[PDB]
RNA sequence: UGAAAUGCGCAGAUACCGGGAGGAACGCCGAUGGCGAAGGCAGCCACCUGGUCCACCCGUGACGCUGAGGCGCGAAAGCGUGGGGAGCAAACCGGAUUAGAUACCCGGGUAGUCCACGCCCUAAACGAUGCGCGCUAGGUCUCUGGGUCUCCUGGGGGCCGAAGCUA
RNA sequence: CGCUCAAACAUUAAGUGGUGUUGUGCCACUUC
């Protein structure tokens, strides 16, 4: 919560939307955007100018928490992937070091009707 | 696993009566310090507090070593595996090297002659008494104390147990033979492993008279009673409720949650 | 009388009185369903590669026995009930299979 | 699984000369410990059905031998047919 | 590019404890590498994958890593 | 989600860190692969166990093949008794679609799916090819066993094709 | 402007329904 340096964003990458995170060195949310911080709705999340706007917005509010310095780890697979890490880099906010963390499962819980 | 019987008679081609073949070839129990004498169909007061008692078979009572901590680290040779008339289980008659001898549920997995005995130094093994702190979590485990120094009371029933979900304080986690996941303090007394006679749930009593042996009177239904005796009182033709399903006394009886607000353990429970 | 590879972990944080109070546990334990100690090694504390009970360290034990093998079930068992005993993985002992002999 | 040591034991005890290990006999005393010890397996492993498959192979073909055996020469099956306590 | 196997010595792939060893076919990713980027041979490959999972149960080889830079 | 809506959320949800409960299923290896009589069989550990293959030419000495009837195994769904229930999920209700939509699609949802014990004995139970044996060019890929081995020699899985077969 | 209806009309080779839009009170399925 407090104004800390170094950090961490999160990157939730879905198909009808994409959010993300930014958490303090600890693990604990700081700030956070989506695809409806955005104003899109519906389908209009699955994009990535929504996410676009959706990485300025959350990393913006970083800045404002005088955040500098953010590691990033994302999940998901959604059109805003990459782009919710290429807005991450024109956010002035320093990437210092991506990382993608994907749930997958040894194969466990059978799946939807898909 | 269970008894059954050609349809020589009726009411006899579903009664079922449970395979013994677990009791030690013994019928007379410990006359030793073990039974004594029992009665009572109703309260002090001459009246009657539990509808439907009585007529049951002249039972004497067998006096069961619940607590088990003033013989630790006493060892005790497994003697018999015995029937008692007064609970789901089978007993256990023990006897320590000590000469005495007592009498004990009888646990699923208990063979005539096992090294059993109480106390923490004992090895967490079947038919072994000890405290949770020394009882690693997952084991299984019967007659279990609820406070220390106090006696065992929970699941005692045939085939009854209470798993251990982990340490928290100076308590340990049991899920109850019902779900409940409560808080007991570590320096109570258990009894490693499950409950015996285990199949008894699949009897099937079969006659009327089995129910009275037992000592079940026949119970009356709401319904067939009248408006001065039950609640259900129409009797007015095969007639439904008046609602809503309520006993005797007019307390609902689907769903009514009784036990009281704020018991002091309430705080040593979860679910 | 077969050959096995018992394995062993054990809790990282913990003194040499307990320590070597601990090791005496799976001796007496052994002893009591025939175990035979052969070439005993001890690779002590190991930067784990995933968490287990919360700490990336774990004193590893390893023995190498020859046993009754109706009872190396019954052997293993007993060796996990010390709360401070984390991993414990009995296996059968086997010949070098060579690699880019 | 079965000693190599205590299948000797076997052979030797039903050898009908030393030197002998494919006689009719060394062959259906040898099944015979297969089938009991097969036998008892499936006695508390009752779910094994594909080791069951096997108990009656191992069983035709100590039952066939025993044909021929008894089909040549009666007087020796007597003595085998009892020293294995079998047809029952 | 390389052969894995061909850039160690004369190792027994049975002992679930050389690490170093081992942990050369893990990948930087935590997953069994495919036969086509170690080397190895159908047997071999097998028995390598045993004594992997062996040795992964004894918190000595990873199960997964997130992937790094991206 | 084709777009949505029902749904859920200022009861503070979605996303994230940590701790715990619970069940089922075994990512990478992993495959044109292995095994099984068939049904079928994937974390790993141990024990119990069937079958199978090669080398030695040692053993018995035609004791073989098939097999009406019988006997046993037999996916799944299903059924009885008891336990278990995270995920999925007929039926079931709801959103949309549609002229209508008991369907497709989506949100929720119970038996079931899982365990023991018993019953059920069905099938595109398919290689749609009963089994055993001898005979009739080779080429190539793979699995596996033996042999001083760019090679032969057995066994198992594919493709291509001598002869022949076939509507 | 929105909402319900019986027709004229338009979409199809045709039919059907739908719908589009006016008028009115306030692509789907099928062709013996």
């Amino acid at each position: 919560k407090r104004q800390v340096a170094s950090g961490r964003a999160y990157i939730h990458a879905s198909y009808n939307n994409t959010i993300v995170t930014i958490t303090d060195p600890d693990g604990n949310p700081i700030t956070w955007s989506s695809g409806g911080v955005i104003g899109y709705k519906g389908s209009r999340k699955g994009t990535p100018y929504a996410a676009q706007l959706a990485a300025l917005d959350a990393a913006k509010k970083a800045m404002a928490y005088g955040m500098q310095s953010v590691d990033v780890i994302v999940r998901g697979t959604g059109a805003g992937r990459e782009q919710a890490i290429r807005a991450l880099q024109a956010s002035g906010l320093q990437v210092k070091s991506i990382v993608d963390d994907t749930p997958v499962p040894h194969n466990g819980c059978r799946p939807k009707k898909k | 696993a269970v008894k059954k019987f050609k349809p020589y008679t009726p009411s006899r081609r579903f009664m079922t009566v449970a395979d013994f073949s677990e009791i030690t070839k013994t019928e007379p129990e410990k006359s030793l310090v073990k039974p004594l004498k029992k009665t009572g169909g109703r309260n002090n007061q001459g009246r009657i507090t539990v509808r439907f008692r009585g007529g049951g078979h002249k039972r004497l009572y067998r006096i069961i070593d619940f607590k088990r901590w003033d013989k630790v680290g006493i060892p005790a040779k497994v003697a018999a595996i015995e029937y008692d008339p007064n609970r789901s289980a089978r007993i256990a008659l023990l006897h320590y090297v000590d000469g005495e001898k007592r009498y004990i549920i009888a646990p699923d997995g208990l063979q005539v002659g096992q090294q059993v005995v109480a106390g923490p130094d004992a090895p967490i093994q079947v038919g072994n008494a000890l405290p949770l702190r020394f009882i690693p979590v997952g084991t299984v485990v019967h007659a279990v104390e609820l406070e220390p120094k106090k006696g065992a009371k929970l699941a005692r029933a045939a085939g009854t147990s209470a798993q251990i979900q982990g340490r928290e304080g100076d308590y340990v986690i049991l899920r109850l033979p019902s779900g409940e996941l409560r808080k007991v303090h570590g320096e109570c007394y258990a009894t490693v492993g499950a409950v015996g006679n285990a199949d008894h749930k699949n009897i099937v009593l079969g006659k009327a008279g089995r129910s009275r042996w037992l000592g079940r009177r026949p119970h009356v239904r709401g319904a067939a009673m009248n408006p001065v005796d039950h609640p259900h009182g129409g009797g007015e033709g095969r007639a439904p409720r008046g609602r809503p399903p309520a006993s005797p006394w007019g307390w609902q009886t689907k769903g009514l949650k009784t036990r009281k607000r704020r018991k002091p353990s309430s705080r040593f429970i979860i679910a | 009388m077969r050959r096995y590879e018992v394995n062993i972990v054990l809790n990282p944080n913990l003194d040499q009185s307990q320590l070597a109070l601990e090791k005496e546990i799976i001796q007496r334990a052994l002893e009591n369903y025939g175990a035979r100690v052969e070439k005993v090694e001890e690779l002590g504390l190991r930067r784990l590669a995933y968490p287990i009970a919360k700490d990336p360290q774990g004193y590893f034990l390893w023995y190498q026995v020859e046993m009754p093998e109706d009872r190396v079930n019954d052997l293993a068992r007993e060796l996990r009930i010390r709360d401070n005993v984390r991993r414990v993985m009995v296996v059968k002992s086997q010949e070098p299979f060579l690699a880019n002999a | 699984p079965i000693t190599k040591e205590e299948k000797q034991k076997v052979i030797q005890e039903f050898a009908r000369f030393p030197g002998d290990t494919g006689s009719t006999e060394v062959q259906v005393a040898l099944l015979t410990l297969r089938i009991n010890r097969l036998s008892e397996h499936l006695k508390v492993h009752k779910k094994d059905h594909h080791s069951h498959r096997g108990l009656l192979m191992m069983v035709g073909q100590r039952r066939r031998l025993l044909r021929y055996l008894q089909r040549e020469d009666p007087e020796r099956y007597r003595a085998l047919i009892e020293k294995l306590g079998i047809r029952g | 590019k390389a052969k894995v196997k061909a850039t160690l010595g004369e190792f027994d792939l049975r002992d679930y404890r050389n690490v170093e060893v081992l942990k050369r076919f893990l990948s930087e990713t935590g997953k069994i590498l495919p036969r086509r980027r170690t080397g190895l041979s159908a047997k071999e490959q097998r028995i390598l994958a045993k004594t992997i999972k062996r040795a992964r149960i004894l918190g000595l080889l990873p199960f997964t890593e997130k992937l790094v830079r991206k």
